[PDB]
C-alpha cells in the first residue's frame, strides 16, 4: 500500500471534496455517506482512491469476492446453456425448436443449475466433458 | 385461449422479455441499496 | 382466432420449411413486404397497400395524441403562456433515480425536465390554447380515431374488400382529392382561424386574462363581441347576398409583411390566402372527365403533342402509369422530396407562426430536419424509377416515344454530362485551392474577394433589386414587400433580429457553383445507373439477370459493383456531401450576418461578426473559423445541472470507424475465422446446430453504409444542437 | 487464353456446357461412370473469366476448374473497340 | 455397413471427411463410386448426398 | 476513394469516353500509342494502401516537430 | 438480304470491328414480331431471311440462345466470324442445334483424367515453364 | 493508473497484429473452404462468388489488414 | 525536438520492418518448402496444432479488448 499514497481518512483534499460532495440521488446524505464509506481505502495527491490487489487483507475482499461472484454466475449460465443444447438434440426436431424455445422444458434446466461447479468436477474426473481428437470429425486443413 | 403463448413464444419477444426482467432486476438492487461499497 | 401467427414464412414457399443456417433469419426481414414477388395478381396487392396505409395513419394519430398528452401534464405551457420570452418551453420531466437526477432542465418557475426544441407551443400560441383538459380530450379523439380507422382497415380487408376496376379512375381520384380534400379542409381551417385564432390573438396583445377570455361557444351565436370589432362583422352584414365585398375590409385584408407585435406575419393575410387557394384549386380540380359525359379524354391530350423533333410525342404512357406501381411511387417521391426541400428553403424568410424569427432555436432544427428528409427520399424516388426500369417496361408499346428516344442516344448525353461535371468541378475547386496557395504564399493580391481580383454575381443582385420596389406598380393593392431579405427595412423586435436584407458579395459565387457541381455529379451517377440498367456495352444480360446482384465474376478484369443500387450507394454518399455543406453554409451565414443582438439604435451586433468576407475563401480558414466556434463549448458543455447531457458526439465517432471497417474488408477471412471458432466449440461439445455463416457482401456493404450515415448525421446534429443551446 | 482444368467427378448432367456462353466445352466419349461422355475444353482461346460454368456444376467439389492465366489479349479481354 | 448404417468417410478432399452419414442406397455396379451416402450438414448448396467407393468408408458401431 | 469504389464502374464510362475521340473532328488526327483500359484490382488495392500510408505519415510528423519546437 | 426495321442508334460498329473482325447472324423467321437487341432497341423482324451485323461474340450468342430457340423456337441460324480481309469463319452451329452433348464418336486432342490430391509442386517442378498437368 | 491502461492497450495491439499475420502465414498453403490456393500462388486469387463471395483470400489480403493494425498501434 | 523526431522516426522504421519479416515468412511457406524432407520434425508438429494457437490468441485478444473498453466506458 506504498507508492506514496495517503490514507483516504486523513487526506485533506479528500474531505475538502467531501464537504460540498454533490449528493447524487434523492437523499441528502447520499454524497457524504459515500465519502464516509471511502475512509477504508488510501487516497493520493489526486484525492481519489487507488485499489490494491494482492490478497493482502488491507484490500483483499475489495476485489476477491466480486471475482468469485462473477465466476459463480458465469459458470451457471454457461452450464445451463450447454445442458439445454445437449438436451435439445434428443428430440429429432432440432432446428425447428432452435428458434422456438420449449418453455416447459427450458425452465427446469435453468432452475437446476444449483450445483454446477462440483458436478462439473465430476464430469471432469469421469471425463464427460471432452470428445476425442479424432472422434470429433471437424476436418482442419 | 391459452394458445397465445404458443404464438407469443418466438424467441425475439422472449429475448426482450428476459432482458428487461434482468434489467429491472439490476435496477432494484441499485434502487434499494446503492450505498454499499 | 389466434392459431396463425407463429407459422413463419407464411408468405414465401422457400423459407417456410426451416432454418438450415443463419441465412434463413436474414431473408426473413428482407422479403416481408415486396408482395409483387409473391404472385401475379393485383387486387391482393392493392388491398395490402390500403391496409398498410391505414396502419401508418394509425401510428401517426397515436404518436401525435401521445405527444399532446405529454404536452398537457408534463410541459410548462400554461406558465409559458403569459410569457413566451422569459420562459423556455420544455417537456419530458426527468425520472429521479441514479443517473438521471442532475438533468433537471429548469426553465423558470421551478419547472424542471427537458428543454425541448420543436416549437409545438408556437402552434399552441396560434391555436389559442388555454387549459390542458381540452388538450386531453384532443389526444383521446386522436387515439380513438386511430383505433377506428385501424378497425376499418381490418374490415375492408377481411370482410368487404374493394374490387379491381375500383383502382384506375385517376380522373375521379384527382377531382375528389384536389377539390374535396384540399379545398374543403383548407376553407374549414380558415373558418376556424377567423372565428377563434385572430380574436384570441387580439386578446394576446396586453395580458387580457387568457382563461377569462370566453370560449368559442360564447361566439357561436353571440355576435355582440363579434360586433365589437369589425363593424361589418355584425352578423356579416351578409353583403355577399348583394355581391358587395367592400364592407369586409376589416379582417379579410392584404398586408404582406412582418407584424412586430406577433413575432410572425399578419395572420389576416394567411386567412385570405387560404380562402383564395381553396376556391382556386376547387375550380381547378373540377376539370377532368367523369360519369356525366363531359371532360378531357386525357389519354388523347398526350397523343396530340408531337412534331419534327418529338418523333411521335407522348404516345402510350398510361399503361406505365396505371399497370405498374413503382413508376408512380418514384415520380411522387421525387416531387415530394423537391417540394420538401423548397419548404425548408422557404420558411426562414416568411415565418408563418407567432414567435418564430424571435425564437432562434426551433428555426434551423426544423429547417435541417426537413432538408435532410427531402434528399434522403428523392434518392429513393430515383431508385424506384430504376426498379421500374428493371421490373416494368415493354418493347411493343414503346416505339419511338419520347421515352425510347433517349435510350437510343444515351452515350452522347452522358458523355457531355461527364464533360460538364469535370469542367465545373475543377473550375471551382482548383480555383479555390489556387487562392489557398496564394494566401499561403505571401501573394495576397492574387486573392479573389472584393479586396482583390474581382467577380460579382450581378444577376442575383439585379433580380433582388427588381424585387425590392415591387409594390405600388406590380403590387398596387399591396403594402410591404413580400420579404425583407431582398429589400425594405430591417424588421426586428427587442434586442433581437427578425429579418434584415442579405448581402451577396464574392464568396457566394464559388459556393453556389460547387452546389451546382455536386448536384451535377449526383445526377450523373443516378442517371447513369438509370440508362445503363438493362444493357451495358459489355453486360447484355443485366435486366436478364436482375438489379440486386454483386458481380459477374472476374471477367474482363473486374466487374464487381455493376448493379444499379450500388450506383445509388455512391449517389447517396454524394448527396450526403451536398446537403452537409449546404447546411454548413446556411447556418454560418444566418449566424454571421443575419442573427445576433440589437441596440436601441437598431444596431445589429451579429453573433460572429461577418466572417465570410474574412475567411470563407481558403480551406484552412474554413476549419478554423467554423468548428472552433462549433465545438469550443461541447468539450466543457457538461458538468452541472442544466448541462449534464454528455452528448454522444464523443460516441458517434466510434460507430463511424466501426462502419468503415465493414467497407474495406472482404468476407472469406471472416468465414475462415468463423470455421476456427466452430472447431473449438465442437471440441467442447457446444456446437450450435444452426451453422453460422458470414454475411453476404451486399449485406455487409449495406450495414457499412448504414452505420456510416448514422454516425455522421448523429455527429452533426449534436454539433449544432449544442451550438444553439450556447446562444438560445 | 486462360487455362481450363478437368477432373473425374463429372457426373454428366451437362449444366456447364449449357451455361458457358463462350463455346469452350464439349462432352468427349468416356467409359468410367454412367456418363459415357465427359466434359472438356477444346477451345480455350475464347475463355472469358466469367466462370459461370462451375456454378452450374452440381458435383461435390465441382468437377471443372479454371486456372486464370496471365496471357490476355483483345479476345480474352473482350472489347468491342 | 449396409443400407441404413452410419459410416465415416476416408476420401481426403471430402467436405465431410471423417464425418458420419447413412448409406441410403447400396449400389455395387461397375462404377468406381458405388456407395450412395446421405448427410445433413451442408457444404456448397447442400450436397449432403454423395457417392464414394466403399473402399473409402468405415463404420462406427 | 481508391479503396471503396471498385473496378466494375470505372470501365463503363471509359467506353463512352473512347467513343468521343473517334467522332469529333479536328482532333481525330492523333491515335493511341496503346489502347487504354481501367486499372487492375490488385494494383487498385496497392495504390489505395500507398495513398493511405503516405497520408498518415506526413501529418503526424509535421504535428510532432512543430509542437516540440513551438512549446519547448 | 433482309435486315429488321430500326431507327438507328449510337452503339454499333467501331474502329476495330472493320479493322480486325466482323460478326454476322441469320436465320429463317416465317413471322414478324417485336424483339430486343443487346445494344438496345425494340424492333420487328420479317418473313424468312433475317440478316444482322454485329461486333461482339456475346450479343449474337445471347440472341441465339435466349431469343430464338427459347422464345421463337427458330433454330436455323448461322453465326459467322469475319476476318479483316473479308473472309469468314464457320465456328458454329457445329452440332445442328448446339445440343453440346450428342455425337457418334468425338474429337480427341489433349486429356487429363486425374484427381487433385496429388498436385504439382513448386520445389519439385522447377527450372522450366510447364504447367499443372504434366506429371 | 494510466500507464496500466495504455500498456494493456499495447498488449492488445500487438496481439491482434500477430494474430492476423500468423493467420495469413498459416493460410499461405490453403484453407478449409479453399485448400487449393497453394498452387494458385502468392497472387490474386479471388474465387468468384461461390458462397456469398470469397474476395480477399489471397494470402496478403492479411498484409493490408496487418499494416492498418500496425499503424494504429505505433 | 531532435531526439523526439529521432525516436519516432526509428520506431516507425521499425514497425513495418517486422511486417516485412512476417510477409517473407509467408511467401517462404509457398515457394520454399518440401514435405517429405521434414516429415515428422518440429515444423510439422507445429502445423499439427496451429488450431489451438490461433483460437487461444483470438481468445486473449477478445478478452483484453472487451475489458479495457469496459473499464474505459465505466
Ligand atoms: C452455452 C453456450 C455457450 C458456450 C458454452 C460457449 C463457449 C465458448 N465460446 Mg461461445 N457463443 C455462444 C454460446 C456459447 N459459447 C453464442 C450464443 C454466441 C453467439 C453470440 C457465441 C459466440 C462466440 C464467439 C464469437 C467466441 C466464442 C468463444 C467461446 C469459447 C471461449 C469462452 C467463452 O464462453 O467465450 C464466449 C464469448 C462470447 C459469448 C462473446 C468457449 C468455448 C470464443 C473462442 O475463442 O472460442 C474458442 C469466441 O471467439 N463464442
Ligand atoms: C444504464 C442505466 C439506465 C437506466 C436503467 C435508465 C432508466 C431510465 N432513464 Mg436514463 N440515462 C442513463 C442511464 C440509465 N437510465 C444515462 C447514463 C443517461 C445519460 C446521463 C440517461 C439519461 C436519461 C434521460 C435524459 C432520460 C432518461 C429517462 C429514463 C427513464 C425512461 C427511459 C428508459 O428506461 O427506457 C425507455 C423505457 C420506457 C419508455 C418505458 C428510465 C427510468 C427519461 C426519463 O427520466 O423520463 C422518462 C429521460 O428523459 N435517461
Ligand atoms: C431516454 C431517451 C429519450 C427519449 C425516449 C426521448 C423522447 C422524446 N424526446 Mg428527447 N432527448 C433525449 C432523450 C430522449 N428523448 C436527450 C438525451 C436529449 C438531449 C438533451 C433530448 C432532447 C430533446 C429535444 C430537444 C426534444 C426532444 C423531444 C422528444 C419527444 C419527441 C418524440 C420523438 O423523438 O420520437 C422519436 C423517438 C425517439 C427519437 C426515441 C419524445 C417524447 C422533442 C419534443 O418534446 O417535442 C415536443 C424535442 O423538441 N428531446
Ligand atoms: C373528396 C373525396 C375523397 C377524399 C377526401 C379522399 C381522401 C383520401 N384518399 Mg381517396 N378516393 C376517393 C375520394 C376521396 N379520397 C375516391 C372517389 C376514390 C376512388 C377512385 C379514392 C381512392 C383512393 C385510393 C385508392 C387511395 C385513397 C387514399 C386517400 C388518402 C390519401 C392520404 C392522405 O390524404 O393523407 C392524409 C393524411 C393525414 C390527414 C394525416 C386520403 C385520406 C389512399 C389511402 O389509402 O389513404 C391513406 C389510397 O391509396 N383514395
Ligand atoms: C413510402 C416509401 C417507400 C416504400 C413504400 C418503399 C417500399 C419498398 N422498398 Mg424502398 N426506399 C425508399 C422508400 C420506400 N420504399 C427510400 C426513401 C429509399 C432510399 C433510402 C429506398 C430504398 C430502397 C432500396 C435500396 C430497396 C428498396 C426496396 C423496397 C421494397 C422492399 C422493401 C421491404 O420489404 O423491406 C424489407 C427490408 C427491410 C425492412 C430492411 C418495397 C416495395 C427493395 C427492393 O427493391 O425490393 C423490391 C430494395 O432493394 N427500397
Ligand atoms: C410576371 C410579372 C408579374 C407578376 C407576377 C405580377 C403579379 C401581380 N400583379 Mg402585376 N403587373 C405586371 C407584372 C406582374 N404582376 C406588369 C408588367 C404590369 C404593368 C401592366 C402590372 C400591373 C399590375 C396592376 C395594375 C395590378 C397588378 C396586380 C398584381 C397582383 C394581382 C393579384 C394576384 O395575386 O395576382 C399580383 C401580385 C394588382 C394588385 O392589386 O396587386 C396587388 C393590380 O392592381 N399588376
Ligand atoms: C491509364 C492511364 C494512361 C496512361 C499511362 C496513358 C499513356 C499514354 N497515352 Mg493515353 N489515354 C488514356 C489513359 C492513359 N494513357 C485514356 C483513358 C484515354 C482516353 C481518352 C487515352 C487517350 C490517349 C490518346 C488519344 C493519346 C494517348 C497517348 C498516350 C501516350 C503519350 C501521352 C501521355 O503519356 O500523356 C500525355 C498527357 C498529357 C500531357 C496531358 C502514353 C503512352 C498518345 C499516344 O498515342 O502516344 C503519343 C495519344 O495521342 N492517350
Ligand atoms: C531489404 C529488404 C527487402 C528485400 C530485399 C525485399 C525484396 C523483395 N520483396 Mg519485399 N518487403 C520488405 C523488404 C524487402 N523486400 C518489407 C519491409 C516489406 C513490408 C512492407 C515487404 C513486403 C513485400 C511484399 C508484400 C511483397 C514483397 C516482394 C518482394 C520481391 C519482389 C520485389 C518487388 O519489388 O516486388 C514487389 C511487388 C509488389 C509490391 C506487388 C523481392 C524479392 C513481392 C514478392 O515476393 O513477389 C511476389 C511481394 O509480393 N515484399
Ligand atoms: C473502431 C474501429 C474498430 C473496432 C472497434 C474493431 C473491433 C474489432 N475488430 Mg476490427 N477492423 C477495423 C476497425 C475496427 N475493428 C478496420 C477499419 C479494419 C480494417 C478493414 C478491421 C479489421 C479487422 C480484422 C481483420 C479483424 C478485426 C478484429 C476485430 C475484433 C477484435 C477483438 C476485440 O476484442 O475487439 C473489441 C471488440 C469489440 C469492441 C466488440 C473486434 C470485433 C479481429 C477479430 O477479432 O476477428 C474475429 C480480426 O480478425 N478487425
Ligand atoms: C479512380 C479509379 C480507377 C481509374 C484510374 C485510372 C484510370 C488511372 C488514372 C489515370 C492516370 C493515373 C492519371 C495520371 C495522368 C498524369 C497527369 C500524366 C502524367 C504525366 C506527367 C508526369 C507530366 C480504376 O481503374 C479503379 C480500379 C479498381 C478500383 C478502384 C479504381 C478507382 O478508384
Ligand atoms: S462438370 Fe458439371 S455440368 Fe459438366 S458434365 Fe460434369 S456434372 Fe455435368
Ligand atoms: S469463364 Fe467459365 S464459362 Fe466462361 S469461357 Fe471460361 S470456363 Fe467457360
Amino acid at each position: 500500500v506504498g507508492a506514496g499514497l495517503v490514507p483516504c481518512s486523513e487526506s485533506p483534499e479528500f474531505i475538502q471534496r467531501a464537504a460540498s460532495a454533490r449528493n447524487t440521488t434523492a437523499d441528502p446524505n447520499s454524497g457524504q455517506k459515500r465519502f464516509e464509506r471511502y475512509a477504508q481505502e488510501l487516497c493520493g495527491p489526486e484525492g481519489l482512491p487507488h485499489l490494491i490487489v494482492d490478497g493482502r487483507l488491507n484490500h483483499a475482499g475489495d476485489f476477491l469476492i466480486p471475482s468469485i461472484l462473477f465466476l459463480y454466475i458465469a459458470g451457471w449460465i454457461g452450464w445451463v446453456g450447454r445442458a439445454y443444447l445437449q438436451e435439445i438434440k434428443k428430440r429429432d426436431n432440432t432446428e425447428l425448436r432452435e428458434v422456438i424455445i420449449d418453455v416447459p422444458t427450458a425452465l427446469p434446466l435453468m432452475l437446476s443449475g444449483f450445483t454446477w461447479p462440483l458436478a462439473a468436477v465430476k464430469e471432469l474426473l469421469s471425463g464427460e466433458l471432452v470428445a476425442k481428437d479424432d472422434e470429433i470429425p471437424v476436418s482442419p486443413r | 385461449q391459452n394458445y397465445l403463448l404458443r404464438y407469443l413464444s418466438l424467441g425475439p419477444v422472449l429475448l426482450f422479455a428476459w432482458l428487461s426482467f434482468t434489467a429491472v432486476l439490476l435496477i432494484v438492487f441499485n434502487y434499494l441499496y446503492p450505498d454499499l461499497l | 382466432s389466434f392459431e396463425k401467427w407463429g407459422q413463419p414464412g407464411h408468405f414465401d414457399r422457400t423459407l417456410a420449411k426451416g432454418p438450415k443456417t443463419t441465412t434463413w433469419i436474414w431473408n426473413l426481414h428482407a422479403l416481408a413486404h415486396d408482395f409483387d414477388t409473391h404472385t401475379s395478381d393485383l387486387e391482393d396487392i392493392s388491398r395490402k397497400i390500403f391496409a398498410a396505409h391505414f396502419g401508418q395513419l394509425a401510428v401517426i394519430f397515436l404518436w401525435l395524441s401521445g405527444m399532446e398528452f405529454h404536452g398537457a401534464r408534463f410541459s410548462n405551457y400554461e406558465a409559458w403562456l403569459s410569457d413566451p420570452i422569459g420562459i423556455k418551453p420544455s417537456a419530458q420531466v426527468v425520472w429521479p433515480i441514479v443517473g438521471q437526477d442532475i438533468l433537471n432542465a429548469d426553465v423558470g418557475g421551478g419547472f424542471h425536465g427537458i428543454q425541448i426544441t420543436s416549437g409545438l407551443f408556437q402552434v399552441w400560441r396560434a391555436a389559442g390554447f388555454t387549459n390542458s383538459f381540452q388538450l386531453y380530450v384532443t389526444a383521446i379523439g386522436g387515439l380513438v380515431a386511430a383505433a377506428l380507422m385501424l378497425f376499418a382497415g381490418w374490415f375492408h380487408y377481411h370482410k368487404r374488400a374493394p374490387k379491381l376496376e375500383w383502382f384506375q379512375n385517376a380522373e375521379s381520384m384527382l377531382n375528389h382529392h384536389l377539390a374535396g380534400l384540399l379545398g374543403l379542409g383548407c376553407l374549414s381551417w380558415a373558418g376556424h382561424q377567423i372565428h377563434v385564432a385572430l380574436p384570441v390573438n387580439k386578446l394576446l396583445d396586453a395580458g387580457v386574462a387568457p382563461k377569462d377570455i370566453p370560449l368559442p361557444h360564447e361566439f357561436i351565436l353571440n355576435n355582440s363581441l363579434m360586433a365589437e370589432l369589425y363593424p361589418s362583422f355584425a352578423k356579416g352584414l351578409t353583403p355577399f347576398w348583394t355581391l358587395n365585398w367592400g364592407q369586409y375590409a376589416d379582417f379579410l385584408t392584404f398586408k404582406g409583411g412582418l407584424n412586430p407585435v406577433t413575432g410572425g406575419l399578419w395572420l389576416t393575410d394567411t386567412a385570405h390566402h387560404h380562402l383564395a387557394l381553396a376556391v382556386l384549386f376547387i375550380v381547378a380540380g373540377h376539370m377532368y372527365r367523369t360519369n356525366w359525359g363531359i371532360g378531357h379524354s386525357i389519354k388523347e391530350i398526350l397523343e396530340n403533342h408531337k412534331g419534327p423533333f418529338t418523333g411521335d410525342g407522348h404516345k402510350g404512357l398510361y399503361e406505365n402509369m396505371t399497370t405498374s406501381w413503382h413508376a408512380q411511387l418514384g415520380t411522387n417521391l421525387a416531387m415530394l422530396g423537391s417540394l420538401t426541400i423548397i419548404v425548408a428553403h422557404h420558411m426562414y424568410a416568411m415565418p408563418p407562426y407567432p414567435y418564430l424569427a424571435t425564437d432562434y432555436a426551433t428555426a434551423l432544427s426544423i429547417f435541417t430536419h426537413h432538408m435532410w428528409i427531402g434528399g434522403f427520399l428523392i434518392v429513393g424516388g430515383a431508385a424506384h424509377a430504376t426498379i421500374f426500369m428493371v421490373r416494368d417496361y415493354d418493347p411493343a408499346v414503346n416505339q419511338n416515344n419520347v421515352l425510347d428516344r433517349v435510350i437510343r442516344h444515351r452515350d452522347a448525353i452522358i458523355s457531355h454530362l461527364n464533360w460538364v461535371c469535370m469542367f465545373l468541378g475543377f473550375h471551382s475547386f482548383g480555383l479555390y485551392i489556387h487562392n489557398d496557395t496564394m494566401q499561403a504564399l505571401g501573394r495576397p493580391q492574387d486573392m479573389f474577394s472584393d479586396t482583390a481580383i474581382q467577380l460579382q454575381p450581378v444577376f442575383a443582385q439585379f433580380v433582388q433589386n427588381i424585387h425590392t420596389l415591387a409594390p405600388g406598380s406590380t403590387a398596387p393593392n399591396a403594402l410591404e414587400p413580400v420579404s425583407y431579405a431582398f429589400g425594405g427595412g430591417v424588421v426586428a423586435v427587442g434586442g433581437k433580429i427578425a429579418m434584415m436584407p442579405i448581402a451577396l458579395g464574392t464568396a457566394d459565387f464559388m459556393i453556389h457553383h460547387i452546389h451546382a457541381f455536386q448536384i451535377h455529379v449526383t445526377v450523373l451517377i443516378l442517371l447513369k445507373g438509370f440508362l445503363f440498367a438493362r444493357n451495358s456495352r459489355l453486360i447484355p444480360d443485366k435486366a436478364n439477370l436482375g438489379f440486386r446482384f454483386p458481380c459477374d465474376g472476374p471477367g474482363r478484369g473486374g466487374t464487381c459493383q455493376v448493379s444499379g443500387w450500388d450506383h445509388v450507394f455512391l449517389g447517396l454518399f454524394w448527396m450526403f456531401n451536398t446537403i452537409a455543406i449546404a447546411v454548413y453554409h446556411f447556418s454560418w451565414k444566418m449566424q454571421s450576418d443575419v442573427w445576433g443582438t440589437i441596440d436601441p439604435d437598431g444596431t445589429i451586433a451579429h453573433i460572429t461578426g461577418g466572417n465570410f468576407a474574412m475567411s470563407a475563401n481558403t480551406i484552412n480558414g474554413w476549419l478554423r473559423d467554423y468548428q472552433w466556434a462549433q465545438a469550443a463549448q461541447v468539450i466543457q458543455s457538461y458538468g452541472s445541472a442544466l448541462s449534464a447531457y454528455g452528448l454522444l458526439f464523443l460516441g458517434a465517432h466510434f460507430v463511424w470507424a466501426f462502419s468503415l471497417m465493414f467497407l474495406f474488408s472482404g468476407r472469406g477471412y471472416w468465414q475462415e475465422l468463423i470455421e476456427s471458432i466452430v472447431w473449438a466449440h465442437n471440441k467442447l461439445k457446444v456446437a450450435p446446430t444452426i451453422q453460422p455463416r458470414a454475411l453476404s457482401i451486399i449485406q455487409g456493404r449495406a450495414v457499412g453504409v448504414a452505420h456510416y450515415l448514422l454516425g455522421a448525421i448523429v455527429t452533426i446534429w449534436a454539433f449544432f444542437e449544442a451550438r444553439i443551446i450556447s446562444v438560445g | 487464353s486462360h487455362s481450363v482444368k478437368i477432373y473425374d467427378t463429372c457426373i454428366g448432367c451437362t449444366q456447364c456446357v449449357r451455361a458457358c456462353p463462350t463455346d469452350v466445352l464439349e462432352m468427349v466419349p468416356w467409359d468410367g461412370c454412367k456418363a459415357g461422355q465427359i466434359a472438356a475444353s477444346p477451345r480455350t482461346e475464347d475463355c472469358v473469366g466469367c466462370k459461370r460454368c462451375e456454378t452450374a456444376c452440381p458435383t461435390d467439389f465441382l468437377s471443372i476448374r479454371v486456372y486464370l492465366s496471365n496471357a490476355e489479349t483483345t479476345r480474352s479481354m473482350g472489347l468491342a473497340y | 455397413v449396409e443400407r441404413g448404417s452410419k459410416v465415416r468417410i476416408l476420401r481426403k478432399e471430402s467436405y465431410w471427411f471423417q464425418d458420419v452419414g447413412v448409406v441410403a442406397s447400396v449400389d455395387k455396379s461397375g462404377i468406381r463410386y458405388p456407395v450412395i451416402v446421405r448427410f445433413d450438414k451442408v457444404n456448397y448448396a447442400g450436397v449432403n448426398t454423395n457417392n464414394f467407393a466403399e473402399t473409402e468408408l468405415v463404420e462406427i458401431e | 476513394m481508391f479503396l471503396i469504389s471498385w473496378r466494375g464502374y470505372w470501365q463503363e464510362l471509359i467506353e463512352t469516353l473512347v467513343w468521343a475521340h473517334e467522332r469529333t473532328p479536328l482532333a481525330s488526327l492523333v491515335r493511341w500509342k496503346d489502347k487504354p483500359v481501367a486499372m487492375s484490382i490488385v494494383q487498385g488495392r496497392l495504390v489505395g494502401l500507398a495513398h493511405f500510408t503516405v497520408g498518415y505519415v506526413l501529418t503526424y510528423a509535421a504535428f510532432v516537430i512543430a509542437s516540440t519546437a513551438g512549446k519547448f | 438480304g433482309q435486315t429488321p426495321i430500326f431507327g438507328g442508334s449510337t452503339g454499333g460498329l467501331l474502329t476495330k470491328a472493320f479493322r480486325e473482325e466482323k460478326y454476322v447472324i441469320t436465320w429463317t423467321s416465317p413471322k414478324e414480331q417485336v424483339f430486343e437487341m443487346p445494344t438496345g432497341g425494340a424492333a420487328i423482324m420479317r418473313q424468312g431471311p433475317n440478316k444482322l451485323e454485329l461486333a461482339r461474340k456475346e450479343y449474337c450468342i445471347a440472341l441465339g440462345g435466349q431469343q430464338l430457340r427459347a422464345k421463337f423456337r427458330i433454330t436455323d441460324y448461322k453465326i459467322y466470324r469475319v476476318y479483316p480481309n473479308g473472309e469468314v469463319q464457320y465456328l458454329h452451329p457445329s452440332d445442328g442445334v448446339f445440343p453440346e452433348k450428342v455425337n457418334e464418336g468425338r474429337q480427341k486432342v489433349g486429356y487429363v483424367d486425374r484427381n487433385i490430391g496429388k498436385n504439382p509442386d513448386p520445389a519439385k517442378l522447377k527450372f522450366s515453364g510447364m504447367t499443372t498437368y504434366n506429371a | 493508473p494510466g500507464d496500466f491502461l495504455v500498456h494493456h492497450a499495447f498488449a492488445l495491439g500487438i496481439h491482434t497484429t500477430v494474430l492476423v499475420l500468423v493467420k495469413g502465414a498459416l493460410d499461405a498453403r490453403g484453407s478449409k473452404l479453399m485448400p487449393d490456393k497453394k498452387d494458385f500462388g502468392y497472387a490474386f486469387p479471388c474465387d468468384g462468388p461461390g458462397r456469398g463471395g470469397t474476395c480477399d483470400i489471397s494470402a496478403w489480403d492479411a498484409f493490408y489488414l496487418a499494416l492498418f493494425w500496425a499503424l494504429n498501434t505505433v | 525536438t531532435t531526439q523526439a523526431a529521432l525516436y519516432t522516426h526509428h520506431q516507425y522504421i521499425a514497425v513495418f520492418l517486422m511486417v516485412g519479416a512476417f510477409a517473407h515468412a509467408g511467401i517462404f511457406w509457398v515457394r520454399d518448402y518440401d514435405a517429405e524432407q521434414n516429415k515428422g520434425n518440429v515444423l510439422d508438429r507445429v502445423l499439427q496444432h496451429k488450431e489451438a494457437i490461433i483460437s487461444h490468441l483470438s481468445w486473449v485478444s477478445l478478452f483484453l479488448g472487451f475489458h479495457t473498453l469496459g473499464l474505459y466506458v465505466h
